[PDB]
């Protein structure tokens, strides 16, 4: 249902049915013709369907080919109000996202019980799109980073983290009083944080003109979370639906 | 040593093995636990050779010295005080706000009469190290190879044999308590 | 592909698979695909 | 032999059954399916 | 990971003293009905 | 490999129960 | 339900008895080696 | 508290014997008061049942017959014998009392079952392992850390801020 | 990390980063704590102390009192873990 | 070096059919002196 | 480890046939 539809509903009517993580329809597809200086005051982007990297032989023969995987955490992963200036180089909208709750901590396992936790973000984008007027058939497309997953406060079960935390593993004492003490174990007692990359492809659809709405359908490929560099990140793609609202 | 007329590189040097691995937590016989099987060599490997005691100076010249852990305790931070017990450094478990790190406080070790004797180290990851290493006792090398040794403590037989002889002797009290009762009730142990 | 069941010293393994079991409640299937909520004939409901 | 005659004629024909595993000459593409009877001389070769 | 030697003691401990009650469970009813006349002897 | 010892274990003191219950000295007076 | 007329002691003889001993003590010296590998 | 954080005395498997002996003995004496008390005889005629016994008593005062046949039909094994219930009682507590002092005789000597080897080093090398287990070992070391200074003044312990454990903004 | 290197510099000593140490840092310093060291938490890394002048918005009063400790200020090298969390470090 | 299986399938097809055995004797001999009267019953 | 095993197998073998020997069944006509 439309924004138009869902601000009718009170708070009272909404809660529990699992709404509000749905994304607002746009109906009239029209064209907008931005004004230099306009931004988008909304944004909600809902992951339709997700799926990992992997390796998988066919008929004798392996290839990477992204697997579906059924998401873990319950109805936590759609990113909404986000805001960004839209701009024109060259005659080209730039989206350029600027804040907004735009991370997601989000959960998916694998055929096999293999559990990939990732954080489905958009920061720092940098939209180029294929003219100006927002109209049916506009395509965006841009790249982003993407935070570590688990920040310097955080600690680990044996109580080591990297702001914070003891800096070696304090269970085994007799790794220490050794010339060369604990390396074996400095890959897990250092604790890295280091920021990934993101590509998405967000393609309009019908658009409004009277409300300002746009909506349309988004393929995003983000890199996965590794655990303070402990082990190598995954590669998890992402597909949904998206809607903006500009302000003029 | 020292008051004979001596350098404090050889003056150091002229200790026994022997005298410095006896001041080592690891021989300690309260230290290890009740499940952990096996002889020490299994806790820490076998040892192999000194490594020379180090001495702790700051940028004023001092001579810190890393607070020992007790008997007690399994956990301890290092903690490096001066002459007088005053905190003078250590290695914080928080690293937002201290103002007694081990950086802001330019550390240095001198190793004497070791292994390392002689050698010196003014980097902060190797003064931290070898901090957390002189934490407890002396430090040595060790083989933690050959019996495959993790990285846990053990008892000696000195502890062994106290605590088996200890419960032996309790559960004999007990013992010498019924039998004696049993001869002094001996007509009566039938019914009443 | 490279590991098969019979190279893992399966068993009973090749007996289910033989008369049609592929499926297992994990997610996976012996014929590499994947599958999505099998029955209660899978290997776990056999054994079961 | 009921029991041999229903196996055979449901759970094996793929009638009422997923049927057997059946793979190629040299075991790349096998896959569990359906199989029809020979009611031949073919009947009776062990790898039909 | 864990010492391959409690197998060991834990089997035998469980073992041993479970087959020596049994022993004495089966001799004292294999007595009982020795000592009543039948068709045990 | 010792959660199978575990399991038996377990499943051991289990079937010992059983047998305590319904397979038990019937007392008569 | 009611007493089973068909229910009969067991016996072994010590000499029985040794000769069981002696043989699953023979065969695990035998096969001892080669299950050790 | 100290035993606690100090020993993990808890995991010491003396002290649950010595426990399991003492809730068992506090259930005996429970479930056998409650027993006696719900399967007396008619021997009076007023509600107050205390009164319709004498201490210079021959019959029993209760049916041993109605109450082994209650409790074998609710929870499928009773007591057929007066002694072996009375022996009973008296043994499972002091039991309990004696392997709990073994235990703690045990501790006397630093001898205390502290850590398990096996799951101390898989979650050493690798982060993303955890049990209740690692959180009471976890809740030892702050118990530990938080008490030294003041539980033993003659050791002189000073410990900054920023070397006393803890976790978040708590 | 395991041994950030510019300690010093998150407010145990005299000397605070600009690009590292959180809002609580800023107490020393009178006169600064609110509304000053708030806008010097919340934007970006700076390559240098002079890029704090040019930070939009920043009042006169905010620019003077800023120079009043200009000496005491250093930039040194963002860490991701660190400029994460210059609004809230997590401890009271 | 060896398999650290071994030693459970030596030691317990040494244990258990020898305790078997034994068991069988035991209760042989029990139901021979419960038969014959005399001071076990 | 397993000279241990081999010299408690044939330890008991021998100590079984002592007790073949000494302790046997006495035949009687
Ligand atoms: C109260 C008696 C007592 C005490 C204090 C110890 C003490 C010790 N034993 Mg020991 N042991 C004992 C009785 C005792 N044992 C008995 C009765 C046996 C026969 C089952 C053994 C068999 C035994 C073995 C097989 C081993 C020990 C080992 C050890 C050490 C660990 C430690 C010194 C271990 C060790 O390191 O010894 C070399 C070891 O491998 N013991
Ligand atoms: C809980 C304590 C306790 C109890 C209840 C008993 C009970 C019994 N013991 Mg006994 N016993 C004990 C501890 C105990 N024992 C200890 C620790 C020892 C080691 C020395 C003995 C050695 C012992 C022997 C050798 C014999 C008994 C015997 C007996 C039985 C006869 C009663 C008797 O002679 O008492 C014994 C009397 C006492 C235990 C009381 C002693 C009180 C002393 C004099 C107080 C001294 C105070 C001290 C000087 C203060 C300074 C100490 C300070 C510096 C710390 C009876 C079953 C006899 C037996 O079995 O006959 C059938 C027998 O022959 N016991
Ligand atoms: C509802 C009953 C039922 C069903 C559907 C299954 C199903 C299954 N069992 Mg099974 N099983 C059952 C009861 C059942 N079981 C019972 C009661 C037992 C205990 C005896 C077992 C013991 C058992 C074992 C031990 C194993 C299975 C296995 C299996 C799986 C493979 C079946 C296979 O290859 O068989 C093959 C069947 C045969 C080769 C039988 C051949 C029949 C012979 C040739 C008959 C010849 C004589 C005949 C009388 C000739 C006269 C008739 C003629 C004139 C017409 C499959 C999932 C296997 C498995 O994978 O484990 C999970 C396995 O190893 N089962
Ligand atoms: C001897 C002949 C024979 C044998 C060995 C099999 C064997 C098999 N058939 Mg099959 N089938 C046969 C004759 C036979 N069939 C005939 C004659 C027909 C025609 C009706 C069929 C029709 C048929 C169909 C339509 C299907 C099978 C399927 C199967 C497979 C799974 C069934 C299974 O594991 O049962 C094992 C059963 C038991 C061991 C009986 C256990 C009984 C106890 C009381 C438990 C009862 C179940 C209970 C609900 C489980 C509780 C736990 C649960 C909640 C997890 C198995 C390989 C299925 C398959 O392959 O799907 C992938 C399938 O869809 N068969
Ligand atoms: C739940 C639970 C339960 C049921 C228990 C049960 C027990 N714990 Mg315990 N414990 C728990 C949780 C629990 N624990 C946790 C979570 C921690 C942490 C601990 C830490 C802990 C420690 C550190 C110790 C116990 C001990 C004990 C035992 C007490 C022994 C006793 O009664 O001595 C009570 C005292 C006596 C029997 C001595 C009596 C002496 C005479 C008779 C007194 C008469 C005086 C008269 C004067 C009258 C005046 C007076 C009324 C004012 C018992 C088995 C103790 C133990 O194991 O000791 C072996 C022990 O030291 N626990
Ligand atoms: C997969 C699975 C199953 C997972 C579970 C895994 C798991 C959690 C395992 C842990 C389980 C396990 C057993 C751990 C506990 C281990 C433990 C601490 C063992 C203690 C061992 C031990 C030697 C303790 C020493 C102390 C000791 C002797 C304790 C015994 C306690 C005990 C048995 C008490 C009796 C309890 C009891 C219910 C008695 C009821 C008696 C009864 C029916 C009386 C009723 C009754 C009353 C009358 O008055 C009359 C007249 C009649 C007629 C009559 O009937
Ligand atoms: C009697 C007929 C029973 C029958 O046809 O069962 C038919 C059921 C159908 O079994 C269905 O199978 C599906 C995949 O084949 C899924 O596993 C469903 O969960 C399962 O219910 O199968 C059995 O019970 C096998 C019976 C073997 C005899
Ligand atoms: C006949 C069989 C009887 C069956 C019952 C079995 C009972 C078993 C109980 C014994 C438990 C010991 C198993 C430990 C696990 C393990 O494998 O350890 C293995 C360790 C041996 O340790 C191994 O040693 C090897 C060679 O040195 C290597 O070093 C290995 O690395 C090391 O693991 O075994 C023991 O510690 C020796 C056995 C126990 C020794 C006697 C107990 C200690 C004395 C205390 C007695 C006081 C009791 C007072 C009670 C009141
Ligand atoms: C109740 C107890 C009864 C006690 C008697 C015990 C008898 C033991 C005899 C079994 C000997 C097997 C021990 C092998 C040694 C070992 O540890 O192996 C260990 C191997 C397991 O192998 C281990 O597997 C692990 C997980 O895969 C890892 O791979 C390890 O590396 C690998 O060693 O055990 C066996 O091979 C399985 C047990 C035997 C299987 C049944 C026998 C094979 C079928 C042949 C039957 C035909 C018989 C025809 C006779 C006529
Ligand atoms: C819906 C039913 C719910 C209950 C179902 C199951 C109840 C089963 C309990 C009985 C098992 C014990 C019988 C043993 C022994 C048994 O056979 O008892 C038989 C015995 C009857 O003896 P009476 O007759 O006296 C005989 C004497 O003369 C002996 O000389 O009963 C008792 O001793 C009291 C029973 C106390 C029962 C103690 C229960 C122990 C709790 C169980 C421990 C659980 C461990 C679980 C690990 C996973
Ligand atoms: C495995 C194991 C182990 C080992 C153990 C052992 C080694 C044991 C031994 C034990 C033993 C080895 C025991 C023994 C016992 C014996 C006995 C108990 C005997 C008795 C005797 C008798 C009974 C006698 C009789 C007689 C005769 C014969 C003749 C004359 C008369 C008379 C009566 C005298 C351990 C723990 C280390 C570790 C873990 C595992």
């Amino acid at each position: 249902l439309t924004k138009s539809q869902i601000n009718e509903l009170s708070y009272l009517q909404v809660k529990g049915t699992g709404l509000a993580n749905r994304c607002a329809e746009v109906v009239g597809e029209d064209s907008i013709k931005p004004k230099p200086g306009a931004k988008l005051v909304d944004m909600c982007i809902e992951p339709k369907a997700w799926a990992v990297e992997e390796e998988v032989g066919k008929a004798g023969k392996t290839e990477k080919k992204f697997v579906n995987s059924k998401v873990m955490t319950r109805q936590t992963y759609t990113l909404d109000a986000i805001e960004g200036p839209i701009t024109v180089d060259g005659g080209k909208i730039t989206f350029s996202e600027k804040e907004g709750i735009d991370y997601a901590a989000t959960t998916v396992q694998l055929p096999g019980g293999e559990r990939v936790p990732f954080l489905f973000t958009v920061k720092d984008l940098v939209a180029k799109g294929n003219g100006d007027t927002f109209k049916p058939g506009f395509q965006m497309g841009g790249d982003f980073n993407t935070p570590s997953y688990r920040t310097g406060l955080f600690l680990d079960p044996k109580g080591r983290g990297g702001t914070t935390g003891y800096d070696m593993a304090v269970a085994l004492p007799a790794l220490q009083l050794g010339e060369e003490g604990d390396a074996e174990l400095f890959g897990e007692n250092n604790k890295v944080f280091d920021i990934t990359q993101g590509r998405i492809e967000m393609e309009v659809n019908k658009v409004n003109a009277e409300d300002s709405e746009i909506g349309g359908v988004f393929v995003a490929t983000q890199l996965s979370d590794t655990d303070m560099g402990s082990k190598t990140p995954k590669k998890v793609l992402t597909k949904g639906i998206f809607y903006a609202k500009v302000e003029q | 040593s020292v008051s004979e007329g001596l350098s404090e590189s050889q003056a150091w040097s002229r200790i026994p093995d022997k005298l410095a691995f006896y001041d080592y937590i690891g021989n300690n016989p309260a230290k290890g636990g009740l499940f952990r099987a096996g002889p020490m060599n299994k806790g820490d490997g076998i040892a192999e050779a000194w490594l020379g005691h180090p001495i702790f100076r700051d940028k004023e010249g001092r001579e810190l010295t890393v607070r020992r852990m007790p008997a007690f305790f399994e956990t301890f931070p290092v903690i490096l005080v001066d002459k007088d017990g005053i905190i003078r450094a250590d290695i914080p478990f928080r690293r937002a706000e201290s103002k007694y790190s081990i950086e802001q406080v330019g550390v240095t070790v001198d190793f004497y009469g070791g292994k390392l004797n002689g050698q010196t180290f003014k980097d902060a990851p190797t003064v931290k190290k070898f901090a957390r290493k002189a934490q407890l006792g002396e430090v040595f090398e060790f083989d933690r190879t050959s019996l495959e040794s993790d990285g846990v403590f053990r008892s000696s037989p000195r502890g062994w044999y106290t605590y088996g002889h200890a419960n032996f002797a309790l559960l004999f009290f007990f013992g010498h308590l019924w039998h004696g009762g049993r001869t002094i009730f001996r007509d009566v142990f039938t019914g009443i | 592909v490279l590991n098969p069941m019979w190279r893992q010293g399966m068993f009973v393994m090749p007996f289910m698979t033989r008369l049609g079991i592929t499926d297992s409640w994990g997610g996976w299937s012996i014929t590499g695909e994947s599958v999505s909520n099998p029955g209660i004939w899978s290997f776990e409901g056999v054994a079961l | 032999g009921l029991l041999c005659f229903g196996f055979g004629a449901f759970h094996v024909t793929g009638l009422f059954g997923p049927g057997i595993w059946v793979s190629d000459a040299y075991g790349i593409t096998g896959k569990v399916q359906p199989v029809a009877p020979a009611w031949g001389a073919d009947g009776f070769n062990p790898f039909n | 990971e864990v010492q391959f030697g409690a197998y060991l003691a834990v089997l035998l401990g469980t073992f041993l003293p479970a087959l020596f009650l049994v022993n004495l469970f089966i001799q004292t009813e294999a007595r009982k009905a020795g000592k009543a006349g039948g068709q045990d002897s | 490999m010792e959660a199978l010892v575990y399991t038996f274990l377990l499943i051991g003191t289990l079937m010992v129960i059983f047998f305590a219950v319904f397979f038990r000295e019937t007392p008569r007076i | 339900t009611g007493p089973n007329p068909n229910k009969q002691a067991v016996e072994l003889n010590r000499t029985s008895l040794y000769w069981g001993l002696l043989l699953i003590f023979v065969l695990a010296v035998l096969f001892s080696s080669y299950f050790f590998n | 508290l100290f035993l606690q954080g100090f020993h993990n005395w808890t995991l010491n498997p003396f002290h649950m014997m010595g426990v399991a002996g003492i809730l068992g003995g506090a259930l005996l004496c429970a479930i056998h008061g409650a027993t006696v008390e719900n399967t007396l005889f008619e021997d009076g005629d007023a509600a107050n049942t205390f009164r319709a016994f004498t201490p210079t008593q021959s019959e029993e005062t209760y049916s041993m017959v109605t109450a082994n046949r209650f409790w074998s039909q609710i929870f499928g094994v009773a007591f057929s014998n007066k002694r072996w219930l009375h022996f009973f009682m008296l043994f499972v507590p002091v039991t309990g009392l004696w392997t709990s002092s073994i235990g703690i005789v045990g501790l006397a000597l630093n001898l205390r079952a502290y850590d398990f080897v096996s799951q101390e080093l898989r979650a050493a090398e690798d982060p993303e392992f955890e049990t209740f287990y690692t959180k009471n070992h976890l809740l030892d070391e702050g118990i530990r850390a938080w008490m030294a200074a003041q539980d033993q003044p003659h050791e002189n312990f000073v410990f900054p801020e920023e070397v006393l454990p803890r976790g978040n903004a708590l | 990390v395991i041994d950030y290197e510019n300690i010093g510099y998150l407010g145990g000593s005299s000397i605070v980063d600009i690009n590292n140490a959180n809002i609580r840092a800023y107490l020393k310093m009178p006169g600064m704590y609110p509304t000053v060291a708030g806008k010097i938490v919340s934007h970006g890394p700076y390559s240098g102390v002079s890029d704090l002048y040019k930070i939009p918005g920043l009042s006169s009063a905010e620019a003077d009192v800023i120079k009043k400790y200009e000496s005491r200020l250093t930039a040194k090298t963002p860490s991701p873990d660190y400029v994460i969390d210059r609004i809230n470090n997590g401890l009271y």
